[PDB]
Protein backbone atom coordinates (compact mmCIF):
# COMPACT_ATOMS: atom_id res chain seq x y z
CA UNK A 1 0.00 0.00 0.00
CA UNK A 2 1.83 3.12 -1.42
CA UNK A 3 1.14 6.69 -0.41
CA UNK A 4 1.54 10.09 -2.14
CA UNK A 5 1.02 13.58 -0.44
CA UNK A 6 0.61 16.55 -2.13
CA UNK A 7 0.65 19.75 0.12
CA UNK A 8 -1.79 21.55 -1.67
CA UNK A 9 -0.44 24.85 0.64
CA UNK A 10 2.77 24.19 -0.99
CA UNK A 11 1.00 24.33 -4.85
CA UNK A 12 2.00 28.00 -6.27
CA UNK A 13 1.05 26.81 -10.26
CA UNK A 14 0.24 24.23 -12.08
CA UNK A 15 3.69 23.26 -13.43
CA UNK A 16 4.78 23.00 -9.38
CA UNK A 17 1.75 20.65 -8.72
CA UNK A 18 3.62 18.33 -11.78
CA UNK A 19 6.83 18.53 -10.37
CA UNK A 20 5.36 17.47 -7.13
CA UNK A 21 3.90 14.48 -8.42
CA UNK A 22 6.72 13.68 -10.48
CA UNK A 23 8.78 13.48 -6.72
CA UNK A 24 5.86 11.81 -4.81
CA UNK A 25 5.36 9.40 -7.67
CA UNK A 26 9.27 9.07 -8.34
CA UNK A 27 7.71 9.34 -12.46
CA UNK A 28 10.88 9.12 -14.95
CA UNK A 29 13.31 11.83 -15.35
CA UNK A 30 11.57 12.72 -18.80
CA UNK A 31 7.52 12.98 -17.40
CA UNK A 32 6.40 15.72 -19.57
CA UNK A 33 4.44 17.70 -16.81
CA UNK A 34 1.26 17.63 -18.50
CA UNK A 35 -2.23 15.47 -18.35
CA UNK A 36 -1.50 13.01 -20.99
CA UNK A 37 2.05 12.47 -19.40
CA UNK A 38 -0.02 12.34 -16.16
CA UNK A 39 -2.01 9.47 -17.32
CA UNK A 40 0.58 7.85 -19.06
CA UNK A 41 2.34 7.43 -15.60
CA UNK A 42 -0.70 5.96 -13.88
CA UNK A 43 -1.31 3.65 -16.52
CA UNK A 44 2.09 3.08 -17.23
CA UNK A 45 4.42 3.64 -14.11
CA UNK A 46 2.66 4.44 -10.85
CA UNK A 47 1.78 0.92 -8.64
CA UNK A 48 -0.99 0.15 -6.93
CA UNK A 49 -2.90 -0.07 -4.33
CA UNK A 50 -2.07 3.67 -3.98
CA UNK A 51 -3.44 6.16 -1.61
CA UNK A 52 -3.23 9.42 -2.69
CA UNK A 53 -3.37 12.49 0.33
CA UNK A 54 -4.10 15.75 -1.33
CA UNK A 55 -4.21 18.23 1.56
CA UNK A 56 -5.53 21.51 1.37
CA UNK A 57 -7.08 21.29 -2.12
CA UNK A 58 -8.70 24.32 -2.05
CA UNK A 59 -5.61 25.71 -1.98
CA UNK A 60 -4.38 24.33 -4.93
CA UNK A 61 -7.34 24.77 -7.14
CA UNK A 62 -7.16 28.42 -6.20
CA UNK A 63 -3.40 29.18 -6.83
CA UNK A 64 -4.85 26.82 -10.01
CA UNK A 65 -8.71 24.93 -12.63
CA UNK A 66 -5.69 23.43 -13.43
CA UNK A 67 -5.76 21.51 -10.12
CA UNK A 68 -9.34 19.58 -10.72
CA UNK A 69 -8.04 18.33 -14.33
CA UNK A 70 -5.24 16.62 -12.55
CA UNK A 71 -7.44 15.33 -9.92
CA UNK A 72 -9.82 14.28 -12.69
CA UNK A 73 -7.01 12.63 -14.28
CA UNK A 74 -6.43 10.23 -10.88
CA UNK A 75 -10.43 9.39 -10.68
CA UNK A 76 -10.75 8.51 -14.43
CA UNK A 77 -7.26 6.15 -13.82
CA UNK A 78 -9.63 4.77 -10.68
CA UNK A 79 -12.64 4.34 -12.65
CA UNK A 80 -10.70 2.18 -14.89
CA UNK A 81 -9.12 -0.19 -12.77
CA UNK A 82 -6.75 1.78 -10.82
CA UNK A 83 -6.91 0.30 -7.03
CA UNK A 84 -6.25 4.40 -6.01
CA UNK A 85 -7.63 5.99 -2.65
CA UNK A 86 -8.01 9.95 -2.68
CA UNK A 87 -7.67 11.73 0.44
CA UNK A 88 -8.73 15.02 0.12
CA UNK A 89 -8.00 16.68 3.81
CA UNK B 1 11.82 -5.13 -36.09
CA UNK B 2 9.74 -1.85 -37.24
CA UNK B 3 9.89 0.46 -34.00
CA UNK B 4 10.91 3.79 -35.81
CA UNK B 5 8.97 6.85 -36.72
CA UNK B 6 9.21 6.72 -40.45
CA UNK B 7 8.92 2.91 -40.38
CA UNK B 8 5.84 2.54 -37.69
CA UNK B 9 3.92 5.00 -39.81
CA UNK B 10 4.53 3.90 -43.01
CA UNK B 11 3.47 0.25 -41.23
CA UNK B 12 0.30 1.80 -40.05
CA UNK B 13 -0.42 3.73 -43.45
CA UNK B 14 -0.73 0.59 -45.14
CA UNK B 15 -2.23 -1.97 -43.31
CA UNK B 16 -4.05 0.11 -40.52
CA UNK B 17 -2.47 -1.71 -37.11
CA UNK B 18 0.83 -1.84 -35.63
CA UNK B 19 3.47 -3.85 -36.60
CA UNK B 20 3.78 -7.44 -34.58
CA UNK B 21 6.28 -6.58 -32.12
CA UNK B 22 3.43 -4.31 -29.82
CA UNK B 23 1.67 -5.45 -27.17
CA UNK B 24 -0.16 -3.34 -24.72
CA UNK B 25 0.30 -2.20 -21.35
CA UNK B 26 -2.18 -4.43 -19.92
CA UNK B 27 -1.12 -7.33 -22.12
CA UNK B 28 2.58 -6.82 -21.23
CA UNK B 29 1.31 -6.10 -17.65
CA UNK B 30 -0.42 -9.58 -17.25
CA UNK B 31 2.75 -11.07 -18.69
CA UNK B 32 5.07 -9.61 -15.54
CA UNK B 33 6.12 -5.89 -16.65
CA UNK B 34 7.15 -3.90 -14.15
CA UNK B 35 7.64 -0.42 -15.05
CA UNK B 36 10.11 0.41 -12.20
CA UNK B 37 11.91 -3.10 -12.92
CA UNK B 38 12.91 -2.12 -16.41
CA UNK B 39 11.87 -5.69 -17.13
CA UNK B 40 9.75 -5.55 -20.25
CA UNK B 41 12.33 -6.97 -22.12
CA UNK B 42 12.92 -9.73 -20.05
CA UNK B 43 9.24 -10.84 -19.81
CA UNK B 44 8.18 -9.49 -23.52
CA UNK B 45 11.27 -10.17 -25.87
CA UNK B 46 11.44 -7.62 -28.82
CA UNK B 47 8.17 -6.20 -27.81
CA UNK B 48 7.79 -2.92 -27.42
CA UNK B 49 4.68 -1.01 -25.65
CA UNK B 50 1.91 0.31 -28.44
CA UNK B 51 -1.59 0.57 -29.14
CA UNK B 52 -3.31 2.16 -26.08
CA UNK B 53 -6.01 5.02 -26.52
CA UNK B 54 -4.47 8.50 -26.27
CA UNK B 55 -7.11 10.88 -25.10
CA UNK B 56 -5.20 13.89 -26.35
CA UNK B 57 -5.89 15.74 -22.94
CA UNK B 58 -3.97 18.49 -23.64
CA UNK B 59 -5.79 18.97 -26.98
CA UNK B 60 -2.56 19.83 -28.71
CA UNK B 61 -3.84 17.50 -31.91
CA UNK B 62 -6.47 18.29 -33.88
CA UNK B 63 -9.52 17.08 -33.16
CA UNK B 64 -12.39 15.90 -35.26
CA UNK B 65 -15.68 14.56 -34.75
CA UNK B 66 -15.55 10.89 -34.08
CA UNK B 67 -11.81 11.22 -34.27
CA UNK B 68 -10.07 9.28 -31.92
CA UNK B 69 -6.54 8.24 -31.26
CA UNK B 70 -3.99 5.69 -29.85
CA UNK B 71 -0.40 6.02 -29.37
CA UNK B 72 3.05 3.63 -29.55
CA UNK B 73 6.43 3.59 -28.19
CA UNK B 74 9.16 4.52 -30.91
CA UNK B 75 13.05 3.68 -30.79
CA UNK B 76 12.91 1.20 -27.80
CA UNK B 77 15.07 -2.17 -27.62
CA UNK B 78 15.25 -2.80 -23.77
CA UNK B 79 15.45 -1.55 -20.36
CA UNK B 80 13.46 1.58 -19.16
CA UNK B 81 11.23 3.39 -21.68
CA UNK B 82 11.65 6.29 -23.21
CA UNK B 83 9.91 9.68 -24.16
CA UNK B 84 9.52 8.97 -27.97
CA UNK B 85 5.47 7.98 -28.78
CA UNK B 86 4.14 7.72 -32.61
CA UNK B 87 0.19 9.06 -32.35
CA UNK B 88 -2.26 7.99 -35.24
CA UNK B 89 -5.73 8.39 -35.31
CA UNK B 90 -8.81 6.73 -36.48
CA UNK B 91 -8.48 8.67 -40.13
CA UNK B 92 -4.98 7.90 -40.36
CA UNK B 93 -3.18 11.35 -39.26
CA UNK B 94 0.17 10.27 -37.98
CA UNK B 95 1.88 12.54 -35.36
CA UNK B 96 5.17 12.02 -33.16
CA UNK B 97 6.30 13.15 -30.15
CA UNK B 98 9.53 13.17 -28.02
CA UNK B 99 9.36 14.81 -25.12
CA UNK B 100 6.80 12.72 -23.40
CA UNK B 101 3.65 14.06 -24.73
CA UNK B 102 4.45 18.33 -24.17
CA UNK B 103 4.73 18.93 -28.12
CA UNK B 104 3.85 17.20 -31.55
CA UNK B 105 4.66 16.99 -35.32
CA UNK B 106 2.50 15.65 -38.22
CA UNK B 107 4.97 13.40 -40.07
CA UNK B 108 1.82 11.88 -42.19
Amino acid sequence: MKKAVINGEQIRSISDLHQTLKKELALPEYYGENLDALWAALTGWVEYPLVLEWRQFEQSKQLTNGAESVLQVFREAKAEGADITIILS
Amino acid sequence: VINTFDGVADYLQTYHKLPDNYITKSEAQALGWVASKGNLADVAPGKSIGGDIFSNREGKLPGKSGRTWREADINYTSGFRNSDRILYSSDWLIYATTDHYQTFTKIR
